[PDB]
């Protein structure tokens, strides 16, 4: 890609591209294929704790921005682009998790439904770091609660997963920039 | 429904009908009686420093363009072109000397004159006149240390006697700590709940702290956390509440300067609040110094809300209602570091942005106590606001405003809704002020 | 719209103004001259058997907490906090001794009463009259064999009277059987209809079964198949019609006790009713025994409905004037084996519920009618129901009420629609007694 | 809105006010004035050629059936069943003698009788006047060269008198070429835009063009490709603008044979339309065999437009006041080779169909203008229809109607928006004539 | 997964992650995608004769439950759970099935247009019987009539196939626990 | 599959079915999930110049048709069945893609925000054309734009792609018959 020429595609997009057009790993993308179906799986029946466990790495950055709309043409106005609807880390990533458990949590009562379906799953080793292993997938997640409240979300992540504890693959960072500029579904109080 | 003669707000402010949340002829009467009248939330000067640039923002359900000018000064115009009435601008800030319309290609300056016509001559000749074709502008802007309102209606009292009472309490923080600037650009959420909902809890409403957010002062770990589950209310003299003339009311929290962010940001913010206080207690006085430092949880009317310290700026922009879209920005003191300013950004929007875990607590309560206002049963009743009433007082010697020296209760709500109802029975400012001419006294019954 | 002069039913019941299905300003008026004023279907004892256990149910659009109290009656009252308005039982059933608001915390007991505040002594010292803040309750609650209607209106007459000739036909099924369960939770469903045509279709349609239900009576293999597509009328003295004065009516169908079931569940159910109705015919005659294992199609004015030995009980709940919730319960006789009760509920589901394959096949008829009464050239167009119009009798020696011995017609939509016209153009109880002073006159005429 | 004396429209056509395109209570007050008074278009005789072929189609917000009969004339009815106003027909378009209701089985005619009611003898006996519930009619089917236009308003003009000066432009495409075939089925979109919006584009909107439309110009290659971005203003006489009594008006742009197509139809057009053009000078002399093969961008009052030449056909089927649902066929010339033809067709969807790219251009115009009519401070706002005000003629010894002598200027919106403003402060045709006894003398004003 | 811990997840949750946790055969979450996608296939072109044939086995159970909102802290009240949407057996199916092929179903003229997305395939062989396989999926489905009805479906899906007639894998037991309690849908009659 | 029998499905149905059912190739599948995932890609972040020349072959015909809803026992009319909403050869495409790239494109600022979801992936070789690869892939595409606009679209794609330049499989034919009748979506304006 050429973004002189294909004039509506950032910079970040075009090395994202290159990436994952540049070698395939068959049982790579398969590997990456079960890591993300087992965390959606965790997520989906609020396994909360094991999802921490299991899923995310103590260096962990979990990131969600909001893009401010700007013109096409815009080249002069230069102040933050992006606020962060996510940018945590381990620790607070549990205080989350704790929020979701505590009994007096009470917008959990009675029990959320999620359902993840996840998709277009490719992954492709760091040049560098040949222990990080970049994974690029999109998510539909669907919410649902208190009878007829449905919220349905729609993005694509970025994420690098490297081998932790046990030699388990965990999510060292997830980059997601969320496509919605005003949320239409109550919040974003879910895991992406 | 007779606006004149319903009583929707009781004496003193101390019950409302529940029908004002939920009634759609009583909201499209708003546009007219609070939004098209009264001061409004547009943008910071940090959003907007240099001549040309310019950001959309709501005014009630209408849009507007708000443009820095050469001269320094803002002014706002609908974002509607005066031709066939399109959109003008479509994204949500930039710099730019002017705007084409991309119907017919109207051309119109950042100070909103009609500045180009396409073919205008082969077309209109000398016909058309462009200097009565400029875009409909916002009678007033004004600024508070940086943070621009506007307002419809050229007789509203200037923005400073607007703010009334409520000014002496914001000051310190707002002007005696070097100026605050506004980090964009703001989270944007629809909820279902009517505007009046959040705009009556962040000025008001203490008392649902510990129970709403239970879930949240127990993991996040912040200063108000002892309050979780009502496991402890407040000590004696925590804090107190106050109410003005114009509706803008807010509480006081005494020295809760970390407000609500855990407590990885608890320490710095402790020892940054408690030098800067110390530095103002000769400045502008001890008492004044420790309001600087006390968390602030305000709504300027109507629709305007804060928890300074915490850094929570609010706009609640009503859509219909039951549907309203909330803005959330982070203000920050200019003098912070820049990686705290950061920092404090990102804790703003980890508990009361669009995935605010505090935030995510409120939701319920807002959208049903709303919806409610719609059903059959309910219309017709009462919403208690009588929490406190005949302990306020007026004109004391150090806290203005009518205030109640506890730190929950309900004062807020009684002059929030007191200025309310006398919008929403007058049809213009000098009918306002007529039914406001005993305000504090009607407060302060009992 | 003046609904005092406004003919929307003509004489007799022969027509409606097809607005009725659309008019959202008619819908508004129906939730104070039908859905606060009639009695509403809530939950059966089987649901809420023990101290403490509660259900939420719809009236109207308002939502009720209905909960057996320690002395075993049932009380219910508005789901709504007496304090600023927020919903406070956000479940459809559990068992407790009262509900705290999430909100500020108030706690109300499981009979309505504030029986807590938050730092009650603190905040509003010996102020706050609690006793004066209970929930706001459902003035008359009363039973028909362990089905629990509730009623907003003091006025109304007790629930037997209400019922009216109707009662006559179900005691027999819901008396002298032994009694009835209802088995839930029930089916939800939103349907873009209004309420009436679903309510229209139960209490009187027969005429549409064969072929609104071709495929499902040929796939099935029901009792009633050999009327796929309009092969087959029923016999001669086949069935019977009947309406009431409050506007309650059904339709009979004499024998078919196995009513929708498919034919895995036809002989087992034939065997069971019939070995009933042996022991009935002692007890309350030949007749009424007969009428026991009779399928009656029924409407409890306004907005209940049930098909009886089919098993199935609906409540029609209003959203507006094109959508209602659909609720689906099963109804089993007490008395039946427990795997039998099982495969009964399984079976109603299957057939009416949510995935009902019959119910399925009424929907377009039901959406489109609601839908076209808001088509401009639809508005004032009329609705007919004259099928059998001047063959119903009253007074009969035998059955009750306004009478079409047939089994196919019209009468039932006739009453329902009399009663509904007599209440909308009412403003209380004494006035549609008044309008009703000769109901079963103006049925019978011609 | 007092409907007789708010002036929405001002004299002379010049501009109205933005809350025509956002008021739901003027939407419905539309149905009435608008739809149910005016032609409005159903189909052509290519779509159902055959006894028995049918179409369905919208009135307004109502649903008809179109119908060949036996003898070869047109017949129109309400998709509405007699009995209880269920949707007769659920498809767009086929073959049949007769229609049956799928909820009681009655069954309908071709030609809207009552023709056969399930055991109507055993159920009825003699009693049903079938004669009396035939479908309801749609008073009014007239053609204009194929092209079927209904209108539910008996008093209204003839179709050919309703065209008015508009005709004259319209015969040497509709009628003088041989004749227009209407190839279906149309798409179908849905947009947020008032039904005016697109109507006044497509009746009067040539200055949009270069800028709107620049992305399209520049990458399709289309004959009007120079306008792209307003390089270029159309030369000295390249074209003209009409209007006419009863709101119809046209764009004329010389020449434009090729319209919109990209440049792969271009040549193969040109050869095509110069051809017939040079046969039609002799028939109908030079002028008017010029007009046949010039672009011209038409309403026919008040919801039914077309570019000829490109091809488009459109119908702005309303919803409410900020919906639209819009139709869009293509039209051929009925001796054009049946590949080109093909060809033509898919060109018209490709530039402006679902997937239009031109229309594409478009949507956001027409949705914000529609839906900025809803926002307070906008709904009093005047949009400007001026240009070229004071220079249009009526009488000329060529052109007939009211008529701008230049390409780009707002003519046609002054005729549309003055026959607009006459039906809404009118009850019925006689006072429309009463109110446009001067309507040429109003337009050409100054 | 302990969910004394995990204080969100219910027993039945933690039980079916345990199942596709422990052993991973790429081959067999090969198998059951195929077969998804295949059963998939024939239901959205409305093959439901071919479904039945082919996809269904004898002795099947196809259940889809509505369960009542109950407050997380529940621990008294004890009746009904759950309500039976579908639980069919073959010859419950079959009755479906011939509605749907009626000339007299109104309801499917114009014919209906079905279009289902398949995601997030787990499959594990059962531990005690080698011959039955555990498969679990999510479903979008998305059913089209009339023009303007447009109706879109969410649902995990816990599945058993077995080897049956000539050796073609066949659905012995679907169980769908629906997440949304009042239904937007008009009615839930599609096959998820 | 018998349509004799299975009353409600198509001949054209029935004939893709067959095509599937008889061989399985899963290295096929496999390259026909990457190709697609790739092509998604391209067109979510709009490398639209990239994707006409990396997965759109010169010979391409890209067809979406709106089917007009006829009785399911209609006879006897016989007028066109459809309308083409796309019918692109490889220079109307180009077409298309210039007007999305033009800087005067008003539409495309702010920047759109697309999202794909791709599906139930089959691929199957031609019978005949040893070279031609039969793919079938079903499609949620998400469109967000100006705030508060969200448009999701669902639909099957039958494609045909073959090895072109460089030896890249490229995509000949696209045919969706669309499941809506009438968008609900404000246009069809994005490439399914
Ligand atoms: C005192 C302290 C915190 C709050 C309020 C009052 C009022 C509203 C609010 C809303 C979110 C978070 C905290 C608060
Ligand atoms: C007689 C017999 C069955 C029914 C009715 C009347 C009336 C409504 C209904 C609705 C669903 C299934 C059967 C019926
Ligand atoms: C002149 C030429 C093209 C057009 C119009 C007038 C008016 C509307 C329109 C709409 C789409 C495409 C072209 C046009
Ligand atoms: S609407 Fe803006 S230039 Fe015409
Ligand atoms: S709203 Fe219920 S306690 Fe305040
Ligand atoms: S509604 Fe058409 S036959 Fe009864
Ligand atoms: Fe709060
Ligand atoms: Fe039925
Ligand atoms: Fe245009």
């Amino acid at each position: 890609i050429n973004i002189q020429e294909d004039k509506l595609v950032s910079a970040h997009d075009a090395e994202e591209i290159l990436r994952f057009f540049n070698c395939h790993d068959s049982a790579l993308q398969q590997e990456a294929t079960t890591l993300l179906t087992q965390e959606a799986h965790l997520l989906d029946i609020q396994a909360y704790r094991a999802w921490l466990e299991h899923c995310v790495g103590s260096e962990v950055q979990y990131q969600v921005i909001s893009r401010e709309l700007r013109a096409a043409s815009e080249r002069r106005y230069k102040l933050n682009e992006a606020m962060n609807v996510y940018n945590e880390n381990f620790q607070q990533l549990k205080v989350r998790v704790e929020h979701q458990l505590d009994p007096q949590n009470w917008g959990n009562s009675p029990k959320l439904r999620f359902t993840r379906f996840i998709t277009n799953v490719q992954a492709a080793m760091d040049v560098n770091d040949k222990e990080l292993l970049h994974i690029r997938s999109n998510v539909i997640l669907h919410r649902a609660r208190r009878g007829n409240q449905v919220d349905v979300f729609y993005a694509a992540r970025e994420d690098k997963w490297k081998r932790g504890e046990g030699g388990v693959r965990k999510l060292v960072q997830r980059f997601v920039d969320y496509p919605e500029r005003i949320l239409q579904t109550h919040n974003l109080m879910v895991f992406l | 429904m007779n606006y004149n003669n319903k009583i929707l707000v009781s004496e003193s402010g101390l019950s409302q009908k529940h029908l004002i949340h939920g009634d759609e002829e009583l909201f499209q009467h708003e546009l007219k009686t609070i939004f098209a009248r009264n001061w409004l939330f547009l943008t910071h000067d940090s959003l907007i420093p240099a001549p040309g640039d310019y950001v959309t923002a709501k005014m009630g359900i209408d849009e507007v363009i708000v443009s820095r000018q050469n001269d320094g000064s803002i002014r706002a115009f609908l974002n509607v072109c005066r031709h066939r009435g399109k959109t003008l601008v479509s994204v949500e800030a930039g710099n730019a000397k002017g705007f084409v319309c991309s119907y017919h290609g109207w051309g119109f300056g950042s100070n909103g004159e009609l500045q180009s016509v396409p073919f205008e001559k082969d077309l209109y000749g000398e016909s058309l006149n462009k200097k009565c074709l400029g875009l409909k502008e916002v009678a007033r802007v004004e600024s508070f240390h940086g943070f621009i309102y506007g307002c419809f209606d050229q007789e509203a009292p200037p923005l400073m006697d607007y703010l009334g009472d409520a000014a002496w309490y914001l000051e310190p923080m707002f002007k005696h700590s070097g100026g605050l600037e506004l980090v964009g650009p703001p989270g944007k959420v629809v909820i279902k709940a009517n505007w009046k909902a959040p705009a009556e809890n962040f000025v008001g409403d203490a008392y649902h702290v510990g129970w709403t957010h239970a879930s949240s002062l127990r993991s996040g770990e912040s200063i108000f956390s002892s309050l979780a589950g009502n496991a402890a209310l407040p000590p004696e003299g925590a804090g107190l509440q106050m109410t003005s003339k114009y509706g803008s009311g807010m509480g006081v929290l005494w020295d809760g300067y970390s407000g609500v962010h855990s407590a990885d940001l608890v320490p710095e913010l402790m020892a940054f609040g408690g030098a800067k206080q110390e530095r103002l207690n000769k400045e502008i006085g001890d008492v004044r110094a420790r309001i600087y430092r006390s968390h602030l949880n305000c709504t300027v009317f109507p629709n305007n809300s804060m928890l300074t310290c915490s850094g929570v700026f609010k706009v609640w922009n009503p859509i219909d209602a039951n549907t309203t879209e909330v803005w959330t920005y982070a203000i920050v003191e200019k003098d912070m570091p820049e990686d705290l300013k950061r920092r404090l950004a990102d804790s703003v929007q980890r508990t009361v942005g669009p995935a605010g875990f505090w935030e995510s607590d409120d939701n319920d309560n807002m959208e049903t106590a709303s919806q409610n206002g719609k059903k059959y049963q309910s219309r017709d009743s009462d919403l208690l606001s009588n929490l406190g009433f005949g302990e306020d007082v007026y004109g004391d010697a150090v806290y203005p405003g009518v205030v109640g020296k506890s730190a929950i209760g309900e004062t807020s709500y009684r002059g929030f809704y007191r200025a309310y109802q006398a919008h929403v029975s007058s049809s213009n400012w000098a009918e306002f002020e007529h039914a406001s001419s005993t305000w504090h006294t009607e407060l302060t019954k009992t």
